[PDB]
């Protein structure tokens, strides 16, 4: 009974990092308490000054990743400050009943609510805002993130062998639908609500204007590239709350991948490209064997390079000539 | 006679809640739901929009001027007749 | 030798219901006889009065679901009444040879044909019309449904444990390509043939005007909502003959899912969202744990809420606070 | 040590054939040497005379399939003749490091380079050109193919039983983005560089003008249809370097399918339709049981029949009435 269990409060961290956790644990079930505060804000989403009238959990796209273990209870306090214009709520795909909690978390500006649910299924699960009557707008504008429910003794391969990651990154991919005006330029809006009508027109074409990792073109590049080292095992959590994507690590692989994101199923190995269904989160493990800069991207290459769905991972370590060697560098044909 | 600016504002913003009835917003064209509002009159309705009420943010969450908001209220009332 | 096998006759029922069947059976192979009659008709596909010049098996979109067991022979009498304008046929993905039977079932208006094939592979399989040179039009106009071939021993989990359902529902998802006129309104055509040219132009854009479950926006709502009780196991069969979809049960899960639809493969568990490839049928089992009205939808939320790909399941029973509890109702921020 | 290992040279063949290989082999690991020469050229891609300013490996779309065995090393000499206009390189999804080899194989016209990498993961893997800043254009213009890395022990089913094919075919599916002029006619360009800007605009709409198997509408039909016979087992390798596809054999099945294309994972059986993620290659086995002309296609039927993503397989042999029988040929309704 949840009321009798120890309660732990967790401090969330901004994507792409994930809050410190346990993988395999000897602890039994607990109630894990989290708080998120909704923030509506205009955000610049590309290199060319284009703005989105955005909606976020905790000020970020995606919202922060919440980690518990299978059998824990998630207890979320959801705060909607009086400074916001719209009502919001939360739907956890990891939860059972009441439209994922959406029916129990309807908060107008100036209100808050607390939901508890049992995280009785292991895996990475999307959570997202779902206000009745305006669901897609809130999702596409930025209101989604991941809940990760780890098996109590950690991840396992198809034969039951233990898999352990040294670091976890969370990547939320966002299909954006920014209206253009008749002059052919992207529209900038004074308020969130004024953006709606023109945005739904674009939504109905099913053609995103931009598709971005973590809230903007190049969010996960340059100074903000992900990082790793040869020998390090990374977990790459990938959420897409609205539209399909196909993650690929250029020069790497998914060593073990749960593309449907549910840890009680055996993972697939050696993937070049995997597939995240719109409305889900999946997870991939990779152990780096080569240093260098990698691209992590949606392998519809138009979506990646033209529309924005690409990031980098900068990897330190020793080059391995057995795995790959330049035999003859580029030179004139004989 | 209605002004095109009202419908335009409605289609850009107000529609997000009033098309269906987000947070129990009276739906556009709902004849029975709108009857008591029509009876309050346009000035009272406009005052409510400007102030905000429940899940409806001040000015219906827009930066429109009072005349444009009046026109949108007028369009909404018209659809309920 | 299928000549010499006993015959049985099935009375088909309209979706979302599925005709009564055995799961596990003690019967051996039989020749199972079905009849379907083609109906071309103008259909209203939303509550606004928008029309489609539709083509159907047995008067419905999707056509009825046909259930046999692995090793049975399906014997279909296909009738194309004189009232119709177009030639039709049937291609069973569950059949082997002659383009799924299409080459052997070409029926002009006023003709019928009888096809037998061995259902030697277990799974949910699409059937659809496929008249040479006209395939996409007939399919997107409504001519598809599902053949379910159950293992003779019933459904099994990955360890070979028996899985039983209390009721089966069949959902056919249809991407529609309805032309618009200069006034921005959907076009209404006096005859099926008159709709052809304009419809082909819309199809080539690859953008559906509507995406509907069972022939209409909100088809699976109100008196035609799916129903269940807490403790009940439902099998949700989902067909998409032309385009991908990503089913999701809001507030629920796919307890056991065969997303590629083929029962000799182990199912996956605990899914939030699964994936039905265009040109296939898949199936998910779920046991209800909470009462309430669930949404069952395509989790491209634009496709669901804007274009029509969403329905309801109304579930009776007692709320479970252990699984989910509103700890604090929406109230002012302290 | 890869040096010191025996070297062998393989002569490539044009799609849809695949160069003679070994499945299960008694051979130890070797360095397998290949050469490919890049060819930029104008190609007619449909039966109306529409042209593509194309770029190819070895003069074909897709490039040839390279077969080794797990533990072999691939040593590719890539040649960019002085007759070409653009720089090129190669990214092997089968490889580990340096953006798949792209960083090590940047060749200007008049240059060549030699790359070695260890093929340490079994499966079918895309290779494609990836010049920095130019990746999507080079890929959609034709620069992709398949590397097949067979397990040393050959293909195996989920229970570890040997699977063997009699012939392999390789199909590359290409989503093309051909610009139109003010008159609504496809543009024809004097030079490759000339096509660039207009093509990028079409790409950004995410809507292909054409989707073709092996470089043109109807490439795999008529005199050029694939062939087999009843009792013969065929491997169908399907690559799509940029966009998702859903292969289906009309009147057949995927007996054993690795849709993500990685042979250390168990295959699924009895598939009606499978799914190749954009940026990947997958593989299906089928043993023919019926003679006749089959269609092999992308089962978005608009993509297949309207846009070009369809081929034929002509199959010799004896009709099997047990599997399918015309009981009553089309005849007038009484
Ligand atoms: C300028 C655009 C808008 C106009 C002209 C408008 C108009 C109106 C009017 C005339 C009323 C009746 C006043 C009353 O109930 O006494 C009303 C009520 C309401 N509106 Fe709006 N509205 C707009 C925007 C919005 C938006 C964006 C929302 C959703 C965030 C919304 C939600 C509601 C709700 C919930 C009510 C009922 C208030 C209650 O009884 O608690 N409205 N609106
Ligand atoms: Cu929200
Ligand atoms: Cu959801
Ligand atoms: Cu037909
Ligand atoms: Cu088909
Ligand atoms: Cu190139
Ligand atoms: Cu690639």
């Amino acid at each position: 009974d949840a009321d009798k269990l120890p309660h732990t409060k967790v401090t969330l961290v901004a994507p792409p990092q994930v809050h410190p956790h346990e993988q395999a644990t000897k602890s039994g079930p607990k109630v894990v308490e989290f708080t998120m505060t909704i923030e509506e804000k205009k955000m610049v989403i590309d290199d060319k000054g284009t703005t989105l009238q955005a909606m976020t959990f905790n000020g970020s796209m995606p919202g922060p990743t919440l980690v518990v273990h299978e059998g824990d209870y998630v207890q979320l306090t959801l705060v909607n400050p009086a400074t916001n214009a719209m009502p919001h709520n939360v739907d956890f795909h990891g939860a059972t009943g009441a439209l994922g909690g959406a029916k129990l978390t309807n908060v107008n500006p100036g209100e808050q609510a607390t939901l508890r649910f049992k995280a009785d299924r292991s895996g990475t699960f999307v959570y997202h805002c779902a206000p009745e009557g305006m669901v897609p707008w809130h999702v596409v504008s930025g209101m989604s993130g991941t809940l990760m429910v780890l098996p109590r003794d950690g991840l396992k391969d198809p034969q039951g062998k233990p898999l352990h990651y040294d670091r976890a990154y969370t990547i939320g991919e966002f299909d954006l639908y920014i209206p253009k005006g008749p002059d052919g330029k992207y529209k900038d809006y004074a308020t969130l609500a004024e953006s709606y009508g023109d945005t739904v027109q674009v939504m109905r074409t099913l053609t995103p204007s931009h598709i971005v990792f973590n809230g903007k073109v190049g969010a996960l590049t340059g100074a903000n590239a992900l990082t790793a080292k040869v020998g390090e095992t990374v977990l790459l959590i990938h959420s897409q709350a609205n539209r399909d994507t196909r993650p690929h690590l250029i020069g790497g692989h998914g060593d073990w991948v749960w593309e449907t994101g549910k840890f009680a199923n055996p993972p697939q190995r050696d993937l070049e490209t995997w597939f995240i269904r719109g409305g889900s989160a999946g997870a991939a493990l990779y152990t780096f064997k080569q240093p260098g800069v990698y691209a992590y991207l949606n392998h519809n290459l138009i979506e990646a390079f033209e529309l924005g769905a690409a990031g980098h991972i900068k990897v330190e370590g020793k080059w391995n000539d057995d795995l790959m060697k330049q035999i003859k560098a580029p030179a004139p044909i004989p | 006679q209605l002004d095109p600016a009202g419908e335009k504002l409605y289609r850009s913003a107000c529609v997000v809640c009033h098309a269906s009835g987000v947070a129990n917003a009276p739906k556009l064209g709902d004849k029975q739901a709108w009857a008591p509002f029509l009876a309050q009159g346009a000035d009272a309705l406009l005052a409510t929009v400007l102030k905000g009420k429940g899940a409806m943010p001040p000015r219906g969450g827009t930066a429109a001027d009072e005349a444009t908001l009046r026109a949108a209220v007028a369009y909404m009332m018209d659809a309920a007749r």
